[PDB]
């Protein structure tokens, strides 16, 4: 206490407390996960039903960036939208300067530099979201996960939110036992359902073969197959 | 620039709005006989058909600038309710062709309103005294009455400051 | 308020800079750099706590330039900020002065930025210690290390991390008994790994180490498969 | 930790944002609901004249406010600016979803940068476009929710519960604006603890209906 | 102006004439056209030094000729020269076209006498010139410009930069145009000039 | 807002704290002679593996002026960079000659004073001994403090051992000192201050003395002088220690 | 041509241990002669500056250099020397190079420490032209160049230096349409300066 | 740099204290000259006295400025005053009056007590000199608050109270000092009340002379034998 | 605002200034160590007097003078006393890191007019017109004297009467302002004759 009331201050331990409080804010968010398959990535998120009055399929949470990057986040949803808006600006600027779409690791670095910059100055607040994002580019599928600190790493599978631990317990089993995109969607649904222990399951994915490397949402028959597999 | 945990951010002018015109009145309350009474401009014109009874000077300058700008841009008189927003406790009174005579005090329209330390009793006296059939004469005399316990806006005269001795004698 | 912004305390100390020093150890990984006859080697512990991480991405060794490499001790966000700034400075030098930035020039420029953070109260110091390695076109193999206070100096060999003193003690003993005299960069890499093992008393797999080698006209990082060959050669 | 909008609390909450949300509970109730064809706003004005709680953005969209009215004016003027820009650059009626997202992204700025304060007003936006009738709920935190029906402001929980129970009914009201308005006025009623022709305010927009506001005698037939 | 640079087996030599002209009028008969950028980097033509020295102090390294070339060309591009010198990477000889373009050469010439000097350079330049041969060649090219071009005259300045040692600047290396003695002395007798007022000035 | 402010007693607090930082600094000294100035300092090291030859605590500002410091090294580095920059742009590019010691010292004091009066910046935690030569004032030695105040000295010391060093210099210093005797006295005073190992690698000396045309780097311009500032090499210091 | 609007000429010569600087006094609007009292020679201590060219620029530079040399003397506690002042003038002309002053300066003085003559000029390229014999400037520069080149001889005594420079100025001014209406000659010595007004053609 | 509840500005008062801790300065204007004085404080053996600058600084050929307080701030004020004195000539071709330069310095000092992000100058100044083409002396004071005043004699810095009491009962308004000798005598006497002197005499036609150590020595000998 | 009230305290410590306007002129009087040896013209027709921090009065007076000349430069007509008072008040408002610790009496005549004008400004930036006013230390006492010795229905008729009232109120420098840019400060001996009488 005393060193945690401002964003630019180190405590005697060398820890920045405002970033850790932003992590606490992330822990309150709903569970969202990402899974990397042999040729793509899959995104899923637990959308809690606040009331029966919400239109049941139009409060989209997973966001696309450019055309090949998908982003899902947990925590302060408006901060996630702010981060995704910055990511879209970065990707558009890269495509303007360079006609190739922004590589996924390059995009991850741009977002990490932006998020970390919010941990430098006292006049700004850290992002209250951990963002799973990824896509398919010229060199395969990439899955990343930001932290409010600006830290990020590549992952074989990622989870964050209130149920992040339960979801990780199943991501570890997936990696140990394997995972193609078709099976990846069903396993993502299973992981979300298991970690939830009303809600709407939203799924998305980008695979080189099954989407030609473009990010698409799971809808209709495939979504229902994933849901019944999860119920099974 | 902060909210309280309960969610809320951390003289006497009397006006009566009649259908024949609005009347405003103020207690000059000069500090001494030396002060030039003429210089107490506590009722001011904002536009040809708008005036107010009271940072004051700056706000009044910006209100006048906005009103004249609207007149220049549209060749029309600014609606009082629009002015309140586009623009001390205020009584803003004026006329327009949309809703006619108005008086405002976040701004809420009023049929009649009092501000200042006497507001808490003048409000009850207004509630007991105000009625729709008031003609400008009774509106003036009732302004004076509630002061005891001038200016007007009309379509023919516009905003003007009062004569005054006579209306006091008629009280 | 002398402990919250970079201003002098009655002792003349800058407590914020000293706390930024504490932050450098919070990643809990040790690294060391040694100079060979004609090449420079950097060794760093790649501690990976989570099985879901892609180890390819976990890395604190940066290729600043064709010739300069940088290893960072401290939080990865600040480390990446420093690496990006160093890459930008090296490119700007190559542009303005027509030749590759020397390693020591880059270290001085980075230490000057660090000192600026220690002088302007609006900006906090980065909790990173930067170690630049290269084979300079003039001075040969070089190690330069910059710290949050804006201090830097060249090294014969250096270590950084929680167990810095033990590694430095081992290197001091070897330098007393003996640069590292070897004929190819593989042998000096094996020597550096051997002394890392001995000082830390912990065997390493190909997953536990990240290695960067600075040679003439190239700084490159060893893949896990190359570190596997090096560990095998040590086992022999 | 609650002194400014930049400080996270140790539990991870932004106290100033929650205080701004509490500011809305001080405002009078407003209700919103829709079928596929029509969307309706019903507002309890409070006085003196009853301040107008409805704001018209376009022939195809409009909104109502709860809480600090100046923030409502700012957000509504920004919404007009965006709609006019869209019609200026594309001749495209700005979609209700995109307008809601613009509000979301604008208000979130005040919750992260120092020197500003969150907008202490919650808005209900109704509109009609190529996707049909829409209803959005805006909050000071920046969150925007697309809803079948909702109520915001003081004691709105009663109206919200009534809308929850009635949802099975009023979703089926296609091409019958009067029945939707009746359901809305009934819903707002449960938030009282009454309605007069001057107190009540109603607005509607839909397939044939351009956005219109009923005040005075116009609302008499619905009370 | 006549400026030549001649790279030789262990260094580089640049030379110039010493005539400055205001149209057809010789303003300065002994203008020094070889300018130091640093101790071993010199330039000639037809801020950079101070910045080069500051950067040398900052980096604690001997200036590169490439650094001077880069800075000078970037300065001219923002808003002809021969820059020659020796640095740890050897001896260099660059030319800058004041609109921004640069090139490397083994022998160069600039100025109005550039063609007359280049004729001599083409005729006599060869690989593996010794220091003395290169000085003689540069001097001969400058002399050709002097004799054959109206904008070049007076004397020859030479600067020799050899890799292993310090640069030697030879001010007025040759003085072939020394003036003959006048036929008469034009000394006036004192009192020839008519004076109106005489005063002492309080400096 | 200003970080350096007057206390009720009239003292500037941050200036006192910066002077304390200086008093914790390593000892450095300068001695003015009839025919030169010697400025010396000892070099502690972060590790035995650190190459102390990479850091020079005595730096050239102009070929006739050199500075040594006591206090915070990074502050000295940036302040020396600024001093060189201003000595070139604000004097030499204007007048064609390097500034005299008095004017360059005034400009360094200006830089240090601005940090003492500008908002959002703390004072420099260094004191400088600036030794130089100029044609009209001769050899001169100035001390510059964190506040920007500067005074000329015949001999002085700053840092941890300044009191004992100054007491020794008062006894040893006298007129008709030749620069070699000034170097001898400097080495003695520095030896009595260093508790660690004392040799040419732990000690750094530089002198302002005769012009060194051999260090000029070129020949043929008779009117160019050559630096008067010259760092004594490790071997040059060692040979003098072997005759101490 | 802005420099030709007002006309006028300045010439400086070196004697034995002394310097002379001379100028004409005419100020005119092209053909029309306006004033016969517009002296173009200023001193900033023991150093003299003759400025030809556009008269407004002459006045502006006189004011600027008075300012700069007063500040120099206050800061340095010594008077500025002819060489330092030549560098100061050169740098001040450069600071306005884009949108330049239409002037040709001539510095003349004796360095107080070495005590030996100094004269310098500045050409269109901005190059300092420090001369051992004489500097000429103005409209009659050609007339002055020939006249001085014929009359000048080394190591003139002050009384001979006066006659030489005054004859050079008078005969060049007679042949220049825009120069004349009187002349002033300063003879600058270690200890004193003598100012003389010359009788000359008033047409 | 904000008002106290009683209306004083804290930083200005503390800057006045900083001035009061500074070394002494004194000045007396007579019929024909102004004399400025200060005690050398040359008690340190290793101080380079021959090049140590005097307390009195010329701003222009006709004006000198003395000060007491923080030396570093005094140099900033001196340089600004010199630049302004030359700029006035460059704009209108006349030298500054002593009143004009005093007002400029006072305005500079005032501006730092009101502008945010800066602290006051801890320097009070004595400005003495003669107006252009004039012969009556001028003496003025400035202090950190930004106000200035004219004086017939004044002292600033440490022990200013004592020597001001001395001056009040030695300087006579009706018969001010009539010659340079009497002015120097009074200035030396005033400084000797505090327990080596530097004396600067400014005289019309831009005549400014620092009295040599032998000359002050003779003055001090006369004063001392008078004391006996 | 706290800073403005503390500026008012600084004003109230300052030396008192007083002004009285008669039929034809406005008279400004002011209360002025052993070894030490107010009214500022803004334009040829307007004078400004102040009480408070002398240093801040210089900033305000310089800005007022610059505006008085800029008005003539932009509009031919010289400033009116009302306009200058309003400008000075606005300048005082804007600075409220610290306000100006000065209250000002502004007096004079309007261009080609003969009604005397007297105005007051205070650190908050409020301004008002007065027939007679005083500001500064012990201003309350002397103002109370003025309220009973000044008569609204029969104000002073001549320069002698205005000066007499001002001197009595002060009980010294006196400035008399009259139309057609006639501003004069009374001599010491004239003020002495007024005082003795």
């Amino acid at each position: 206490t005393g060193y945690d009331l401002s964003n630019s201050v180190f405590s005697p331990d060398g820890r920045n407390f405002q970033v850790e409080y932003a992590v606490k804010a992330v822990e309150n968010g709903t569970t969202s996960i990402g899974i990397k398959c042999n040729d793509g990535v899959v995104f899923a998120v637990e959308k809690l039903i606040t009331s029966k009055l919400l239109v049941p399929q139009k409060n989209v949470k997973i966001q696309v960036v450019d055309r090949h990057i998908g982003c899902v986040y947990s925590g302060l949803i408006p901060d996630g939208r702010h981060l995704v808006n910055r990511g879209r600006e970065e990707a558009a600027s890269f495509k303007k300067l360079y006609k190739t779409p922004i590589p996924i690791p390059a995009f991850a670095d741009r977002l990490g530099q932006y998020v970390q910059a919010h941990t430098l100055y006292n006049s700004v607040r850290p992002f209250g979201v951990s963002t799973i994002f990824g896509g398919v580019d010229k060199n395969g599928a990439h899955l990343y996960m930001l932290e409010p600190s600006g830290s990020y790493w590549g992952y074989k599978g990622a989870a964050t939110g209130k149920g992040r631990q339960s979801a990780k317990a199943e991501l570890e089993k997936l990696v140990d036992h394997h995972l193609s995109a078709r099976e990846a969607v069903k396993q993502a649904a299973k992981i979300i359902y298991l970690a939830h222990e009303d809600f709407e399951l939203e799924i998305s994915w980008c695979s080189l073969s099954e989407t030609n490397g473009l990010h698409k949402f799971v809808k209709g028959d495939l979504l229902q197959e994933a849901i019944d597999f999860a119920q099974k | 620039s902060t909210f309280s945990p309960e969610g809320r951010l951390f003289s006497t002018a009397i006006g009566i709005a009649t259908k024949e015109g609005v009347v405003l009145g103020v207690e000059k309350r000069a500090t001494s006989p030396l002060l030039e009474s003429d210089s107490i401009e506590k009722i001011v014109e904002i536009d040809r058909h708008i005036g107010c009874a009271m940072d004051a000077r700056s706000m009044i300058e910006h209100a006048r600038t906005a009103a004249v700008t609207h007149n220049l841009y549209y060749d029309e008189d600014i609606n009082v309710e629009s002015l309140t927003q586009s623009v001390v406790a205020l009584l803003i009174a004026g006329h327009d062709a949309d809703d006619g005579y108005q008086l405002f005090h976040t701004f809420y329209r009023y049929n009649a309103k009092a501000i200042g330390s006497g507001s808490e009793g003048a409000q009850a006296e207004l509630l007991n005294e105000w009625h729709s059939s008031l003609t400008l004469k009774e509106a003036e005399l009732l302004v004076l009455k509630i002061l005891k316990q001038l200016s007007c806006i009309t379509k023919q005269d516009g905003f003007k400051i009062y004569k005054t001795a006579e209306l006091i004698k008629e009280l | 308020y002398d402990r919250h912004i970079t201003i002098f305390s009655p002792e003349g100390r800058l407590y914020q800079v000293e706390y930024a020093f504490k932050a450098t150890n919070q990643t809990n990984i040790n690294s060391l750099a040694v100079r060979g006859k004609d090449c420079t080697v950097v060794i760093s512990q790649k501690k990976v706590p989570d099985k879901l991480l892609d180890p390819t991405t976990v890395s604190y060794i940066f290729c600043i330039s064709r010739t300069i490499g940088m290893v960072v001790n401290g939080p990865i966000p600040d480390a990446r900020n420093a690496a990006l700034r160093a890459k930008a400075e090296a490119a700007e030098f190559r542009y303005k002065y027509g030749y590759d930035m020397p390693c020591d020039v880059l270290a001085k420029r980075m230490a000057n930025l660090s000192q600026i953070y220690t002088q302007r109260a609006y900006m906090r110091p980065l909790g990173v210690i930067l170690t630049f390695v290269s084979v300079d076109e003039e001075l040969g193999p070089s190690i330069y290390k910059t710290d949050p206070a804006g201090y830097y100096v060249g090294y014969k060999a250096t270590a950084t991390g929680p167990k810095q003193q033990e590694i430095t003690t081992n290197l001091e003993n070897h330098f007393k008994k003996s640069h590292i005299n070897e004929e190819s960069w593989e042998k000096v890499v094996e020597f550096a790994i051997t002394h890392m093992i001995d000082a830390l008393g912990t065997e390493f797999s190909k997953n536990d180490l990240e290695v960067g080698v600075a040679t003439k006209d190239k700084f490159f990082t060893l893949s896990a498969e190359n570190i596997e060959e090096r560990l095998v050669a040590i086992a022999e | 930790y609650d002194g400014d909008t930049v400080t996270f609390s140790p539990t991870g909450r932004l106290f100033q944002v929650e205080y701004a949300l509490e500011a809305i509970k001080q405002g009078s109730v407003t209700v919103g609901l829709r079928s596929n064809t029509h969307a309706v706003l019903v507002a309890l004005k409070r006085n003196s004249s009853y301040q107008k709680k409805i704001i018209k953005c376009d022939e195809h969209m409009g909104l109502s406010l709860a809480g600090l009215a100046p923030d409502a004016r700012v957000l509504s003027n920004y919404l007009r600016q965006q709609c006019n820009y869209s019609s200026l650059v594309f001749n495209r009626k700005l979609a209700v979803e995109r307008a809601g997202h613009l509000l979301c992204d604008k208000a979130q700025k005040n919750t992260q940068s120092y020197g500003g304060r969150p907008y202490g007003v919650g808005l209900l936006i109704i509109g009609y476009d190529k996707s049909g009738a829409h209803l959005l709920e805006f909050q000071p935190s920046g969150n925007v929710t697309e809803l079948y029906g909702t109520a915001i402001g003081a004691r709105s929980q009663g109206a919200k519960t009534y809308l929850e129970r009635t949802l099975d009914t009023f979703i089926k009201i296609d091409g019958n604006p009067d029945e939707l308005i009746k359901a809305g006025v009934e819903a707002i009623s449960q938030s009282l603890r009454s309605l007069t022709v001057d107190n009540l305010s109603i607005a509607i927009v839909g397939k044939d209906t351009p956005f219109t506001i009923y005040d005075g005698e116009a609302v008499a037939k619905y009370i | 102006t006549t400026i030549v640079g001649v790279k030789f087996n262990n260094g580089v030599v640049i030379a110039a004439d010493t005539r400055s002209t205001q149209g057809p009028i010789v303003a300065d008969k002994n203008c020094a056209k070889l300018h130091r950028i640093s101790p071993k980097i010199w330039c000639a033509g037809a801020l950079i030094g101070s910045n080069i020295e500051l950067h040398s102090l900052y980096t604690s390294r001997e200036p590169r000729v490439v650094s001077a070339l880069q800075m000078l060309k970037q300065h001219l591009f923002k808003y002809y020269l021969i820059v020659a010198g020796v640095d740890p990477t050897g001896s260099h000889l660059f030319s800058i076209h004041a609109h921004g373009s640069t090139d490397v050469g083994y022998y160069l010439s600039l100025g109005s006498g550039s063609l007359a000097a280049m004729a001599v350079l083409e005729s006599h330049w060869k690989q593996d010139l010794t220091k003395e041969e290169a000085i003689k060649l540069a001097s001969d090219a400058i002399q050709a410009g002097i004799w054959n071009d109206l904008g070049s005259g007076s004397n020859v300045d030479v600067c020799v930069m050899e890799i292993g040692k310090d640069a030697e600047y030879l001010r007025n290396y040759l003085t072939p145009n020394v003036r003959e003695e006048k036929q008469k002395s034009y000394k006036f007798p004192r009192g020839t000039t008519a004076v109106l007022k005489e005063s002492i000035v309080n400096i | 807002f200003s970080l350096t402010t007057f206390s009720p007693s009239g003292k500037l607090g941050q200036i006192d704290y910066a002077l304390t930082a200086v008093k914790q600094g390593v000892t450095s000294l300068g001695i003015k002679a009839t025919n030169g100035v010697v400025i010396a300092t000892e070099k502690k090291s972060s590790s035995p593996l650190a190459m102390s030859e990479t850091l020079s605590k005595v730096s050239l500002l102009t070929p006739d002026i050199g500075a040594v410091y006591s206090g915070m090294g990074p502050d000295y580095r940036v302040l020396v960079d600024k001093s060189r920059k201003v000595a070139h742009t604000s004097y030499k590019r204007i007048y064609g000659e390097y500034p005299p010691t008095k004017l360059l010292v005034s400009e360094v004091a200006k830089i240090m004073q601005e940090a003492t009066q500008s908002g959002g910046v703390r004072p420099f935690g260094v004191s400088l001994l600036i030794a130089g030569h100029d044609e009209f004032n001769g050899f001169s030695l100035y001390q510059v403090d964190p506040s920007g105040s500067y005074f000329p000295w015949k001999a002085t010391a700053i840092g941890k051992g300044s009191v004992a060093a100054k007491t020794f210099l008062e006894k040893r210093w006298n007129d008709e000192l030749e620069l070699e005797d000034a170097i001898h006295i400097a080495l003695l005073t520095l030896k009595e201050s260093v508790e660690g190992e004392f040799n040419g690698d732990t000690i750094e000396l530089a002198i302002i003395g005769d012009e060194n045309p051999d260090l000029l780097g070129y020949t043929g311009i008779p009117t160019d002088k050559g630096p008067r500032f010259r760092k004594l090499t490790s071997q040059e210091i060692n040979d003098r220690l072997e005759a101490l | 041509d802005p420099s030709s609007i007002n006309g006028g000429i300045v010439v400086a010569m070196t004697g034995k241990d002394c310097v002379a600087i001379a100028c004409d006094l005419r100020l005119g609007s092209q053909s029309l002669g306006v004033s016969n009292k517009f002296e173009k020679i200023f001193h900033y201590g023991h150093v003299f500056l003759g400025i030809t060219g556009l008269a407004t620029d002459v006045t502006t530079l006189n004011e600027m250099f008075r300012y700069k040399t007063n500040l120099y003397k206050l800061k340095e506690e010594r008077a500025i020397e002819p060489e330092t002042f030549t560098q100061l003038v050169s740098s001040s002309l450069y600071e306005r190079r884009f949108g330049p002053y239409f002037v040709g300066p001539v510095v003349a003085g004796i360095n107080s420490k070495s005590g030996k003559p100094f004269i310098a000029g500045f050409d269109l390229i901005g190059c300092i032209d420090e001369a051992k014999d004489f500097i000429v400037s103005g409209t009659a520069s050609d007339q002055l160049f020939g006249m001085c080149e014929s009359l000048y001889e080394p190591n003139l005594e002050p009384e001979d230096l006066f006659e030489t420079i005054s004859q050079a100025l008078l005969n060049a001014a007679d042949r220049d349409a825009l120069s004349g209406w009187g002349a002033v000659v300063y003879i600058i010595k270690k200890d004193e300066v003598v100012k003389r007004y010359l009788k000359m053609r008033q047409d | 740099s904000i008002f106290s509840p009683d209306g004083h500005i804290f930083q200005v008062e503390y800057a006045l204290e900083a001035v009061k801790r500074g070394t002494c300065a004194v000045g007396v204007k007579g019929k024909n000259c102004v004399v400025l004085g200060c005690e050398r404080r040359s008690t340190l053996k290793l101080q380079d006295t021959r090049i140590t600058p005097s307390k009195v600084s010329k701003i222009d050929s006709h004006v000198v400025l003395s000060f007491s307080g923080l030396n570093a701030d005094s140099r900033i004020l001196i340089e600004k005053a010199r630049v302004e004195a030359q700029s006035h000539r460059l704009t209108l071709e006349d030298p500054v009056t002593v009143e004009y330069l005093t007002r400029y310095v006072a305005g500079v000092q005032q501006r730092y007590t009101q502008s945010g992000g800066v602290r006051p100058f801890g320097v009070s100044t004595l400005i003495a000199g003669f107006d252009p083409r004039d012969d009556e002396p001028k003496l003025y004071q400035t202090e950190p608050s930004g106000i200035y005043s004219s004086w017939s004699a004044q002292t600033i810095g440490r022990n200013s109270k004592t020597v001001r009491e001395f001056l009040e009962k030695n300087y006579d308004r009706k018969e001010p000092p009539a010659t340079v000798e009497e002015c120097v005598k009074l200035t030396v006497r005033s400084l000797l009340e505090v327990v080596n002197i530097e004396i600067t005499v400014v005289k019309p036609d831009s005549d400014i002379v620092a009295l040599s150590s032998e000359e002050i020595n003779q003055y001090v000998t006369q004063i001392e034998q008078e004391k006996q």
